[PDB]
RNA sequence: GUGAACAGCCUCUAGUUGAUAGAAUAAUGUAGAUAAGGGAAGUCGGCAAAAUAGAUCCGUAACUUCGGGAUAAGGAUUGGC
RNA sequence: UUCAAAUGAGAACUUUGAAGACUGAAGUGGGGAAAGGUUCCACGUCAACAGCAGUUGGACGUGGGUUAGUCGAUCCUAAGA
């Protein structure tokens, strides 16, 4: 809704800020076994359930 | 073809023909007698109020005059007033009988058509009398 | 009432670039100017002169801009001008025939 | 070899019992054939004020007869399959009736 | 001659449909002038003196801009994400050479 | 070449609706390099866009 | 605009032109129509279709809780100038 | 639905122009409530997705953007808790 709550407005602010793909230089490391987001949420795929 | 001509123009939905309306109305005895008809019970108004020109059968006088005052009975009057178009008009208008389709023509001119006119009015004037 | 109005046009850019005849133009608002719905009746009403680069009409009798303007477009509609030239108006009353925007060949 | 002639197509008979939405494209395609079988060019090029004369009347009522002017051409581009195309122009007459096929002299 | 007018008129006009485009808005070619005016049997001497003087008016002028870029280009390494100057770039920005 | 936001900026730019807005066919890297308003404003006056006028419905009849 | 009308149909402003396409036109289908003469002889069964229809005028029965039935029924007309 | 040009290795599907149509103001128009949460806009860009295609996209990558004494919440009480 466009008049929101601030709870809920900080709620949107964190998940904008975790939307993202990994650093380049993640892989770069020695021994990782980190290679794509497995938690990335795309707001058509999976609703944040408020 | 279409639905309307087909439904208004059946064979067993068929009118009297204008010819043969001409020729009712040539006479003042066929007049009389359109005008005074035994009591029918399977037409409309007990078999009264018959209008010749067009050949229909009214339920009421009211009826009839609301008919007169038409241009439906306006339009079968104007089609009635020249030749009513037999066959020797056909043949000589193709080269055929054209003595006959003249010597038609012009006893219709002398004989037939002022007296049928003369028909026509006292109709009229009997009909306007009488409603 | 019948105050007198003057329209001036000003043919002097066409007739300089040789493709206007002014002297036909002044005849044919002669003989096309409407009075009271009929044609060739401006006894004493219309008055169109012209001086090869002015054409003025003075009339005292139902004549506005917007009907010189549709007579002026006409005329050049007829003699096949509608497309390079128009009519347009520089003070009140006061108008001028222009060609359209065009470029160099180069 | 550059050319150019006019003809007159009979779209009537190409056209004849085609369904409504189909009749203006069909009478695109068909004049694409027909620049086809007069020029022997399988690139063909149609002018949009053509295009414009076909479609004048809707989707359903294309023309009888078009008069067309024709001009085989050179294709100027290296990479092109085809040495010669053909451009297909309107001719914009009182009536397509009663006219032969001519040749224009290009100058 | 009128009916071919006619036939012209009508593929010309589309105005159920849409407006016809404003002259005065719009601009049109010399030799198209010429022709009409020719076609019309008028003179073209005046025209084609306004024409030529247009033409030596509009001189193209060669500077040092085109001395020392006309066929160069580039002069900024494109950056891989279309990004500005002074513009994070999420991805790259911790890897510094482009073979890595 | 892609003016979707150039048609966009010019129908707003002139007050009337994308379907009135004429773009020149033949300057398409002058269009394409318009970002801005102002610089729309700027096609908009030497006459790279055109505003059509509107399509007639006319009262004779009626 | 037509029209009693926020109905149906067409248009201005604005907005779309999206839904895999091309070529042929067999049978059988889905959706929609027409039909000589007869007119329900079909079928468990008039199922389905057809017929009617707006407005103006004439006129309108049994029955009834007297308020209705009722637009009962049955007839005539409609354009343009 | 069609024509031309541009872009592109590649265009039935992208862009612009030229045409034919549609929604027909109880809209396929212009705004909002609930809900969603960046989907808005720009730049770059096609592996997967858009049951064909795709140079396009609500896709992918990087960023920009939401400014109030007067608009709301905030205050009041309603059924109620
Ligand atoms: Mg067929
Ligand atoms: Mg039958
Ligand atoms: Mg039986
Ligand atoms: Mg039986
Ligand atoms: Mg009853
Ligand atoms: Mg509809
Ligand atoms: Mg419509
Ligand atoms: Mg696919
Ligand atoms: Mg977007
Ligand atoms: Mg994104
Ligand atoms: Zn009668």
């Amino acid at each position: 809704a466009a008049q929101k709550s601030f709870r809920i407005k900080q709620k949107m602010a964190k998940a904008k800020k975790q939307n993202r793909p990994l650093p380049q230089w993640i892989r770069l490391r020695t021994n990782n076994t980190i290679r794509y987001n497995a938690k990335r949420r795309n707001w058509r795929r999976t609703k944040m359930n408020i | 073809m279409g639905r309307y001509s087909v439904k208004r123009y059946k064979t067993k939905r068929r009118t009297r023909d204008l010819d043969l309306i001409y020729n009712d109305l040539s006479t003042k005895e066929s007049v009389q007698k359109l005008l005074n008809q035994p009591l029918d019970e399977t037409k409309p108004g007990l078999g009264q109020h018959y209008c010749i020109h067009c050949a229909k059968y009214m339920e009421t006088a009211i009826a009839l005059k609301t008919h007169l005052k038409g241009k439906v009975h306006k339009r079968r009057v104007k089609e009635l007033r020249g030749v009513p178009y037999t066959q020797e008009v056909s043949d000589a208008a193709a080269g055929y009988n054209l003595n006959k389709f003249l010597n038609r023509v012009q006893e219709i001119t002398q004989s037939v058509g002022p007296e049928k006119e003369s028909n026509e009015a006292l109709l009229k004037e009997h009909l306007d009398s009488t409603l | 009432q019948k105050i007198a109005k003057t329209f001036t046009v000003d043919v002097s850019s066409p007739t300089e670039n040789g493709v206007f005849d002014p002297a036909s133009y002044a005849k044919y608002l002669i003989d096309h100017i409407k009075v009271e719905g009929a044609v060739g009746n401006l006894g004493n009403a219309v008055t169109v002169t012209e001086d090869g680069t002015v054409v003025t009409v003075v009339s005292t009798a139902k004549f506005s801009g917007k009907y010189l303007k549709y007579l002026t477009k006409k005329y050049l509609k007829k003699n096949q001008l509608r497309d390079w030239i128009r009519f347009v108006s520089t003070k009140t009353n006061e108008y001028r025939l222009a060609f359209y925007q065009v470029t160099p060949e180069e | 070899d550059v050319v150019t002639r006019e003809y007159t197509i009979n779209l009537h008979k190409r056209l004849h019992g085609v369904s409504f939405k189909k009749r203006a494209p069909r009478a695109v395609k068909e004049i694409k054939k027909f620049a086809k079988l007069h020029m022997g060019t399988d690139d063909v090029r149609l002018a949009p004020e053509l295009n414009q004369a076909i479609w004048k009347r809707g989707v359903k009522g294309v023309e009888y007869r078009l008069r067309l002017r024709i001009s085989r051409k050179r294709n100027e581009e290296e990479d092109a399959k085809n040495p010669l195309f053909s451009y297909v122009e309107p001719v914009l007459v009182a009536s397509a009736k009663g006219l032969q096929t001519v040749v224009v002299e290009e100058d | 001659r009128q009916k071919t007018m006619i036939a012209e008129a009508r593929n010309r006009k589309s105005l159920k449909n849409k407006a016809i485009m404003p002259r005065s808005k719009l601009t049109k070619s010399f030799g198209k002038m010429e022709e009409h005016m020719s076609t019309l049997g008028h003179d073209m001497s005046a025209l084609q003196d306004k024409q030529n003087r247009a033409a030596r008016k509009n001189r193209y002028v060669e500077r040092g801009s085109d001395v020392v870029f006309g066929d160069q280009d580039a002069l900024t390494a494109s950056t891989e994400n279309g990004v500005k100057l002074r513009q994070t770039d999420r991805l790259l920005d911790g890897v510094a050479d482009g073979s890595m | 070449a892609n003016l979707r936001t150039q048609k966009r900026l010019a129908a707003s730019v002139v007050g009337v609706g994308k379907r009135k807005v004429w773009l020149d066919p033949n300057e398409t890297s002058e269009i394409a390099q318009a970002n801005s308003r102002n610089a729309i404003r700027k096609l908009v006056k030497n006459g790279t866009i055109v505003k059509k006028a509107v399509t007639v419905h006319s009262k004779s009849r009626t």
